């Protein structure tokens, strides 16, 4: 299970670390305080007013789906949580474990 | 020659006397809408029969006696030939204080004790110093002990040693029995039905329905279900005062899912005020109190105190109030203490049987030993010296 | 340009290899390799055989007081309680049993090599 | 919509917490001496002068607030931008719109 | 193992680390190598998260941090964890079976290292 948050965003504000983050659906707005992993994963990904995001709660994995005023905004609740189902081969499992970014060989040979 | 023991509290006076037993009555007066020139004094809200909308005339503001008129009046019903009928020439009267007593609250006790009435002595203490002291009778062996006291209006944290109080790890956490009820009074109120002018049947209702619970998260999951699997929610049937006299609970095998009844009681469904109210007292922040809980207070008031004393403060936590009567207080007390404590100190909390009447059997106990004479103010002391040696005798 | 492939993965396979402290023997006690560059012939077989530290030595160091402040260059109870006192005097026995089998352990091995014989082994 | 700067916000949270010491919310049925402000004026208690009732008070918390929805109770992941106040659901922040945000009724 | 309450290097250069480990069966305070310090550093181990440490080696692992400060930021890229429910100090006395090919892999090629050719290697 993960929570995963999927809307528009309104206003993002970072002061010298805390900031701010407003995000909205077509049904509910929101005010977020934001914490210093975030607030740099926020940083790293440009996040600016009308874009569509979603979020990974406990990751802060971020992916820009587009921009809204193109993609609808979310309509339902902002904070969804998902239960995710992931099927791994033994082979994937092994490659993984194998060294150190050692996913890379499930795509690139080198096993 | 008698002695009588009074616990002057916001809430219920603790009255009687050294040879007999104890009297639990309300210190306040009360008005209601069914009488037109009625006030009633001290126990007789008993006589009233529809206690909604009931009004209270309380003498205490925050915990400290602030309206001496309605004080002057209970005291005079439960001294008067209705109650006790007190000899006042010759009584001792032992009368509990608020901690940190203002000096024009102590000076106005004293002059009304010693003018007034004209007792033959007085003796002035904390609920907290009896607490200790019928604690140290108990138990001998004991050098120290700290007492936790979840009143009406406050809760102190006062450690005591064998026979002196430390004042400086003195904590109090504004939280109290008046607090719990009233912000249970808004919930209900601002969620279901508007109950803001039944402070009696709410403070019923909390002290029926609420527990403290051991795990907070797990009980909203489970509170947050619908149907059997939500066992936290529960039904409770209001006092109509005309043919149900006191609330009650529904039978769960009784409970109807769908909370429509044939019958027109007038039902009330709490299923998370169970344990949000009393979680205040653990955590003052969840309602918007910037103060530290019970637990942590306990522990900040022992780690002020010097180190050698530390594990026999530790070994002798000792609950007295009326809001450690919730079931699971003293657990959840424990629980977090252990975990806050260091590992090489035992922790031990003990939850008296009758924590309302502790501070009266500690009035009484101190009241039967040898050395009572020397602790109390005389009248004939009192005329020339009364007014500097109350506050020297007096550790308040 | 092309974003990258986002490849997801149930979070139970980056914690497959992991194992839990409490579930697995120490392997630095096999370690030879690295003790290469670090460690030398001399620490193995003169200086360690030699100062290595005894229970006693350490008991004594342990409960013997401070040692006297350096000197300055000159150009020429009630509330004592049985239980806890006995419960920190085990763990002070604890303590100092654990440092002397870890100081054992750190240094037991002797390098394949050594530090001397590859200085003198390795040419400019 | 409207914002609600620092000092109303602060204003309305210490409402709410003065109501709680209240002794009752209805006037005397009869409808026809201090109070603890003036006795800590007319106590003159300065800090750090010993202990004392002021020097009594409990410290902030070291654990965090947790979040709770001021309509229903449960644990609130939203803040109302307008207000401030914490929210759980549609539904529930809806209900908080009607009835508390902005104007209170 | 517990939740860091207290994190205080003390310098004579550090001449120890005095670290304040909490569980749910009380605190311990403890006194650490002074090498561990390094490794606490580079875990990013900060009050009230929960770590363990281990006696023989010194491995500082930093598994999150404690869901009792889950609710101070409404949203950060943390894994809160729940705090370790029995004492600081674990003791387990356990038999493992490895094979001498076990050690041969281990002693084949060298582990860690903060040179530049251990790091490229
Ligand atoms: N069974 C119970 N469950 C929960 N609360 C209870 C119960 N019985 C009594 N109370 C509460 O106990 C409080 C009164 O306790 P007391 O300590 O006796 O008050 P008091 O000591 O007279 O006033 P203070 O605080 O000393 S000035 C009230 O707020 C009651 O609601
Ligand atoms: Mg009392
Ligand atoms: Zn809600
Ligand atoms: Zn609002």
């Amino acid at each position: 299970e993960t929570e995963i948050i999927e809307g528009e965003v309104v206003e993002i504000q970072i002061d010298r670390k805390v900031g701010k983050l407003t995000l909205k659906t077509t049904e509910m707005e929101t005010i977020y305080d934001l914490g210093t992993k975030m607030i740099e994963s926020l940083t790293k990904d440009k996040v600016q007013a009308g874009d569509v995001i979603t979020i990974d709660k406990a990751t802060g994995k971020i992916s820009k789906l587009g921009r809204s005023f193109f993609v609808q905004c979310p309509d339902g609740e902002l904070q969804k949580r998902k239960e995710v189902v992931h099927t791994v081969s033994l082979h994937e499992i092994d490659v993984i474990n194998s060294r150190t970014q050692g996913f890379l060989a499930l795509f690139s040979g080198d096993t | 020659m008698t002695t009588l023991v009074l616990d002057n509290g916001a809430y219920n006076a603790k009255i009687g006397y050294s040879h007999e037993n104890v009297s639990v009555i309300p210190n306040c007066q009360f008005r209601s809408k069914t009488a037109r020139l009625k006030t009633f004094t001290a126990n007789q809200i008993d006589e009233i029969k529809d206690p909604s909308g009931l009004f209270y005339i309380l003498p205490f503001q925050k915990g400290y006696l602030v309206n001496w008129d309605v004080q002057r009046q209970v005291w005079d019903y439960l001294f008067g030939k209705e109650m006790y009928q007190v000899d006042f020439l010759d009584t001792n009267i032992i009368i509990t204080e608020p901690y940190f007593n203002f000096t024009s609250i102590q000076e106005s006790m004293n002059e009304i004790l010693f003018e007034e009435y004209q007792f033959q002595a007085v003796l002035r203490v904390n609920a907290g110093a009896l607490s200790a002291h019928r604690y140290f009778r108990d138990n001998p062996s004991e050098l120290c002990c700290i007492i936790v006291d979840s009143g009406y209006s406050f809760t102190h944290i006062v450690p005591y040693c064998r026979s002196k109080k430390k004042k400086e790890a003195i904590i109090r956490i504004n939280v109290g029995g008046k607090l719990l009820t009233n912000h249970l009074k808004e919930i209900i109120s601002y969620r279901q039905l508007h109950v803001m002018d039944e402070t009696h049947v709410i403070n019923q209702v909390k002290e029926d329905v609420c527990y403290v619970s051991q795990d907070f998260y797990r009980d909203m999951d489970i509170a947050k279900l619908k149907g059997e699997e939500n066992t936290v929610m529960i039904d409770y049937v209001l006092p109509d005062f005309s043919t149900i006299k006191k609330g009650f609970c529904k039978p769960r095998e009784e409970m109807v899912l769908s909370g429509k009844y044939k019958s027109g009681e007038q039902i009330l469904r709490l299923a998370n005020e169970r344990f949000a109210v009393p979680e205040i007292l653990f955590n003052p922040s969840d309602i918007g109190i910037q103060e530290m809980g019970i637990p942590e207070a306990i522990v900040y008031s022992i780690q002020n105190l010097p180190e050698e004393m530390q594990p026999h403060f530790f070994k002798n936590i000792v609950l007295t109030g009326g809001n450690s009567l919730f079931p699971g207080f003293r657990d959840r007390v424990y629980s977090e203490v252990r975990c806050l404590t260091p590992t090489d100190y035992d922790v031990s909390v003990v939850l008296p049987e009758n924590p309302i009447t502790y501070a009266w059997e500690g009035g009484k106990l101190i009241s039967e030993n040898d050395d009572f004479e020397d602790m109390v103010v005389t009248r004939e002391d009192y005329e020339e010296n009364g007014h500097s040696v109350c506050e020297e005798k007096f550790d308040i | 340009i092309t974003p990258g492939i986002c490849f997801s993965t149930a979070s139970l396979v980056l914690r497959a290899t992991d194992v839990h402290p409490l579930q697995r023997i120490d392997m630095g006690r096999f370690d030879l390799i690295g003790l290469e560059g670090r460690v030398s012939r001399y620490e193995a077989d003169t200086f360690l055989p030699r100062h290595r530290l005894s229970r006693r030595v350490l008991l004594e160091v342990a409960t013997a007081p401070d040692p006297p402040p350096r000197p300055k260059p000159v150009k020429m109870s009630p509330f004592y309680l049985d239980s806890l006192e006995e419960k920190r005097k085990r763990q002070r026995s604890e303590r100092l049993e654990r440092i002397f089998q870890l100081s054992e352990a750190h240094g037991a091995l002797a390098p394949v090599y050594g530090t001397e014989v590859l200085d003198f082994c390795t040419l400019p | 919509r409207r914002v609600l700067d620092r000092a109303a916000r602060q204003r309305r949270i210490n409402r709410q917490l003065e109501a709680l010491e209240n002794d009752n919310f209805q006037d005397d049925p009869h409808a026809g001496r201090k109070n603890f402000q003036a006795l800590l004026e007319e106590q003159n208690l300065s800090v750090a002068e010993g202990p004392n009732y002021l020097t009594a008070c409990a410290g902030p918390p070291s654990r965090p607030q947790r979040p709770f929805c001021a309509v229903c109770g449960f644990p609130s992941p939203y803040t109302c931008v307008s207000c401030g106040a914490r929210y759980c659901t549609v539904r529930c922040l809806g209900t908080h719109q009607e009835t508390r945000c902005l104007k209170w009724t | 193992e517990g939740e860091v309450t207290e994190l205080t290097p003390c310098e004579t250069t550090i001449s120890h680390v005095i670290i304040g480990l909490k569980t749910a069966k009380g605190t311990k305070q403890l006194k650490l190598d002074p090498s561990i310090f390094e490794s606490l550093q580079k875990e990013r181990v900060e009050a009230g998260d929960v770590i363990y440490i281990e006696a023989n080696s010194g491995a500082v692992k930093r598994q999150g941090r404690c869901d009792t400060y889950a609710t101070e930021f409404d949203l950060e890229a943390e894994e809160y964890v729940p705090l370790p429910k029995g004492d600081v100090h674990k003791k387990k006395e356990i038999i493992q079976d490895v094979t001498l090919h076990d050690l041969d892999v281990a002693n084949a090629r060298p582990q860690g290292g903060q040179d530049i050719l251990s790091m490229m290697g």
